[PDB]
């Protein structure tokens, strides 16, 4: 193979930019005042502490013990792409409930358990549990990066 | 009377000749079916040269003999083309 | 304490991620299948053996290849036509000298009950005499540049444009192009191969399209790149369904793919090389695809580039005979390697591999029905079946087909044996060639010869086979079944069998199919319905039962609903503990039981 | 290279500028991950810390070589994690060029 024909990560400018963000304290935090529970999803605003860019987290518990996380800009200049035709259906949701709260945290229960989601406000973070067993964390190394659409 | 396997190995009842199950190691008990892996089917082919074909081509839907006699219960109707 | 961190970095779009919480890997399979769907049920012929190269030169060559298979007693379902069959790489055309009568060629193949696959790539030669190009240009269906002109790159026909397959109107145009009126020279036994659909652009960055080319809705090419090929695959598959009036199941092979591509046919691992390490890597590559829903996977048998030594070609046939998509293919400049061109000892080994594959078609077909209904992969890593055996978590020189067969193909020149890891506490495995039983867990040293394909059947399983190998699968699909019962240590076994007409959607639209459950316990083998909705008119019957790990009974008694009780004759080998029940003679559609007294 | 960008002789006018997105996931108890084809690489995915991330970008690689993370013809952005105790999957639904880093603790 002729490797010089194909970009390494360092030659891919967005990969170079992203990969230079190393594990540390995330600047994103969730604005629990904006939290809204809906028929299909929990939505809460996220903010970059330095740039003040506002994002929207759409968090969903799904039937068949799945979670969906979608993050988009709050007021984008132009719509961002959302992949069509791959999903065979709009995935059936399960109801989210606030089953715990403190100053820096909201605990959500998917339906009637056993799956729970802990949204940490500062720094922004998500933890997924079956009862008390931690299954997976999101943004635990603080590597979330969302380049907003500029002028 | 019983049937003796052509190689001489075994002997089987008369109703196990052409009963669509392979009972003979040389395939000689199934000259008219597709049941034996090493059997052969004889095509008389009157008006042309007689031919032997693999047992696996009896009623496989493909016309192997010009007289069409290898396809007698397959849904393929083979015309006679021996001329 | 141990932990793995995963980080995803994407150029554009939103963040959109699904977390599939298991807890078992089969739960994950079900979770992901509910999101992106399941493996399309292949028409039966497409699970047979495919003979391809770049290129068979003309109609006479194709018919000589077809006749070569029959003259050398080797089965084959499909012969493939690569890009040199068209008029100067104008797709949907035929070279007027070398393929002047495609309908007559297709009719001769149909008379042998074989199929043909023609390649159709998504790049369209910029040529005012080319009707496809003129239609797409006139209707504005091409990918564009920012200045609004149609994008033009370079591929096999030279300068070429690229239809915007993200546009639903373009996909509908493409689908309608496969009608028998539009694709002149095509017929119902002609199926399709989509290649170069990354899309490949010879003079583009990284050999693909510019990031700032513009698609339907104004989206940039950088936004959609990885589903471009999927849309090609989808539109072609829909074309093959539509041309038949919605009755025939499609077969489309695609090079590029994405999540969801399992819905549209098969994929293969591209341009590999005729070398032993490329033979080896076909297992982890197709296993990685199987884990993410693409069960209809394979690699070019023999390697695309370079000429394989005969021993390597034999081992590749044996490897490919036990992988889902089974195609021999080769580069333009390679020597001809149709399998009868080798010396007789290599021919016989290849013929045996082909026979094993064709005999296992009912098994393969049932695994693919289970994949289609449940989302379970056909070819599986050992850890999927043995999730608690940590010594299996990295194995990639072995794999399972369903839960019943464990395969360790020979993948080294001059090998004298292989080391087979047989997993499972209190599990037994049967060498399907010698019937020798082996207890798990162990690493077994198995001596091999050129003809060896190390395959083991798991205790507790029932594998259905067509023991009457014919020239193609169409010829076999009404033939009787032999059941191979591998007894567990508890004297039990179970398995399934799916049957239908082999090529239509009638199983779905009319529930015209059979799903049988075979189960053994105590000393009784029982066939019952695993889905009562399915009914099928079929002459398929049970001609034989082979039971491994069984003692000699005193008598064998068969009971079928609607018939008197009857006696079966049988043969027993005390050395191998193998019991063969002669000609049960019962329809596969009937409930029945055999009792060993 | 954040806006107008060049690689070899090819130019990306990149009219919308930098728009990349990224996010990390931690899998406690998992030492083995699998998936994200297509790569000519081992079934059990390797750590990327000392080298290149795994790349998902449908590309035509002439005479591709073995045991490396270069992107090949197909991209399925799905990663499976297996341990003695549980199985998990991550499905990153994004159609753009995507890089995947894998690290162990
Ligand atoms: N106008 N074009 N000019 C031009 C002329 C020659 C060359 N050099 C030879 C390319 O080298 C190769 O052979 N690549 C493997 C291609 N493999 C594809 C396609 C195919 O081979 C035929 O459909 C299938 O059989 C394979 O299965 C499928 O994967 C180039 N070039 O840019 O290299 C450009
Ligand atoms: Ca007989
Ligand atoms: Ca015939």
């Amino acid at each position: 193979v002729d490797r010089s024909n194909f970009k390494t990560c360092d030659e891919s400018s967005f990969c170079k930019r992203q990969r230079s963000i190393r594990p540390g304290l995330s600047p994103y935090r969730a604005l629990l005042d904006t939290l809204q529970l809906g028929p299909d999803a929990l939505t809460v605003h996220l903010i970059h502490e330095v740039t003040k860019v506002l994002l929207v987290l759409e968090l969903q518990g799904l039937q068949k013990d799945m979670t969906r996380i979608r993050i988009d800009e709050l007021e984008p200049r132009r719509p961002r792409y959302r992949v069509p035709d791959v999903l065979v259906a709009d995935p059936p949701t399960a109801r989210l409930s606030v089953s715990g709260r403190d100053d820096n945290s909201v605990e959500l229960t998917v339906a009637e358990g056993p799956y729970k989601i802990i949204l940490t406000a500062q720094p922004f973070r998500l933890d997924l549990l079956e009862d008390r067993s931690l299954l997976l964390s999101v943004n635990a190394r603080g590597l979330m990066a969302f380049e907003h659409q500029r002028a | 009377k019983p049937f003796t396997c052509l190689d001489g190995t075994a002997t089987i009842p008369f109703d196990q000749v052409n009963d669509d199950y392979c009972d003979c190691k040389d395939g000689s008990d199934e000259p008219g079916t597709a049941a034996c892996p090493n059997g052969s089917f004889h095509c008389t082919n009157t008006g042309y040269k007689p031919l032997y074909i693999l047992s696996s081509r009896v009623n496989d839907g493909v016309c192997d003999c010009c007289d069409g006699t290898d396809e007698y219960n397959s849904g393929t109707v083979c015309e006679n083309t021996c001329r | 304490t141990p932990q793995t961190d995963i980080r995803w970095m994407s150029e554009s779009g939103i963040i959109d991620v699904f977390l599939m919480l298991g807890p078992s890997v089969f739960d994950v399979f079900r979770q992901y299948a509910s999101l992106t769907g399941t493996q399309a049920l292949p028409p039966l012929f497409s699970l047979g053996y495919h003979q391809s190269r770049w290129n068979y030169r003309d109609e006479a060559d194709v018919l000589e290849v077809d006749q070569g298979f029959d003259d050398h007693n080797m089965p084959c379902d499909v012969i493939w036509l690569d890009i040199e069959h068209a008029d100067g790489k104008r797709y949907f055309t035929w070279d007027p000298t070398r393929f002047p009568q495609p309908l007559n060629m297709l009719e001769h193949l149909a008379s042998k009950r074989r199929k043909l696959v023609a390649i159709v790539d998504p790049h369209i030669k910029v040529d005012s005499g080319y009707r496809v190009h003129e239609e797409l240009r006139n209707h504005g269906l091409y990918v564009k540049t920012r200045d609004g002109s149609d994008y033009e790159g370079w591929c096999w026909p030279g300068s070429a444009s690229y239809p915007d397959f993200t546009n639903p109107r373009m996909r509908a145009w493409w689908s309608n192009m496969f009608s028998f009126d539009n694709y002149e020279g095509s017929a119902p036994n002609l199926y399709v191969w989509n290649d170069m659909n990354e899309p490949s652009v010879f003079n583009g960055p990284e050999v693909t399209m510019l990031k700032d080319a513009v698609h339907y809705g104004g989206w940039e090419h950088r936004d959609i790149h990885n589903i471009y090929g999927l849309y090609v695959h989808m539109a072609t598959a829909d074309g093959l369904i539509q041309r038949s009036g919605g009755i025939e199941r499609p077969f489309v092979l695609s090079r590029a793919f994405f999540s969801g591509s399992q819905r549209f046919g098969a994929v293969w691992t591209g341009d590999n090389t005729a070398e032993w390490d490329h033979l080896k890597i076909s297992i982890p590559m197709c296993l990685s695809l199987a884990l993410v829903g693409l069960s209809f996977c394979g690699a070019d048998v023999g390697g695309f580039f370079k000429n394989p030594e005969p021993e390597l070609l034999v081992r590749w046939y044996q490897m490919g005979a036990y992988q889902p998509f089974f195609r021999a293919h080769a580069h333009l400049d390679t020597g001809r390697r149709e399998p009868w061109l080798l010396a007789s000892q290599y021919q016989d080994a290849i013929r045996d591999a082909l026979f094993q594959r064709y005999s296992l078609l009912p098994f393969w077909y049932t695994l693919f029905y289970q994949a289609h209904k449940e989302g379970f992969p056909v070819m599986r890593p050992l850890w999927v079946q043995y999730p608690e055996d940590m010594s299996t978590f990295s194995i990639e020189d072995q794999f399972m087909l369903g839960d019943a067969l464990l395969i360790h193909p020979v993948s080294d020149a001059g090998a004298h044996g292989v080391q087979v890891y047989l997993p499972g506490q209190e599990e037994v495995w049967y060498d399907i060639q010698s019937y020798q039983k082996h207890h798990g867990p162990q690493t077994l040293y198995l001596p091999v010869t050129l003809s060896s394909i190390p395959v083991f059947q798991r205790g507790g399983t029932i594998v259905p086979r067509w023991m009457r190998v014919r020239r193609s699968s169409d010829c076999m699909k009404d033939d009787p079944i032999t059941l191979f019962v591998a007894l567990s240590p508890q004297g039990t076994a179970q398995g399934e069998l799916f049957l239908d007409d082999g090529h239509t959607f009638n199983y779905q639209t009319r529930h015209e199919f059979l799903l049988r459950r075979f189960s053994f316990s105590g000393s009784t083998l029982v066939s019952s319905s695993a889905d009562p909705k399915g009914h099928l008119e079929t002459p398929i019957w049970i001609e034989r039962v082979v039971i491994m790990g069984a003692g000699k009974p005193a008598a064998v008694v068969l009971q079928t609903k609607g018939s008197p009780e009857s006696r079966l004759s049988f043969q027993h080998d005390p050395e191998t503990s193998v019991l063969i029940l002669r000609k049960p003679g019962v329809s596969v559609a009937s409930d029945w039981s055999i009792h060993l007294r | 290279g954040a806006w107008e960008e060049t690689f070899k002789t090819h130019s990306d006018s990149k009219p919308y500028g930098p728009t990349s997105v990224g996010l990390d996931f931690s899998l406690p108890g998992m030492e083995h991950v699998y998936g994200i084809p297509e790569h000519a690489d081992s079934l059990r995915l390797k750590v990327t810390e000392g080298g290149e991330p795994y790349r998902l970008y449908n590309l035509d690689v002439f005479q591709y070589e073995l045991n490396n993370p270069m992107a090949l013809y197909g991209s399925v952005p799905v990663l499976l994690a297996h341990s003695f105790h549980r199985d998990l999957g991550i499905f990153w639904l994004n159609a753009a060029e995507t890089w995947v880093d894998i690290s162990s603790n």
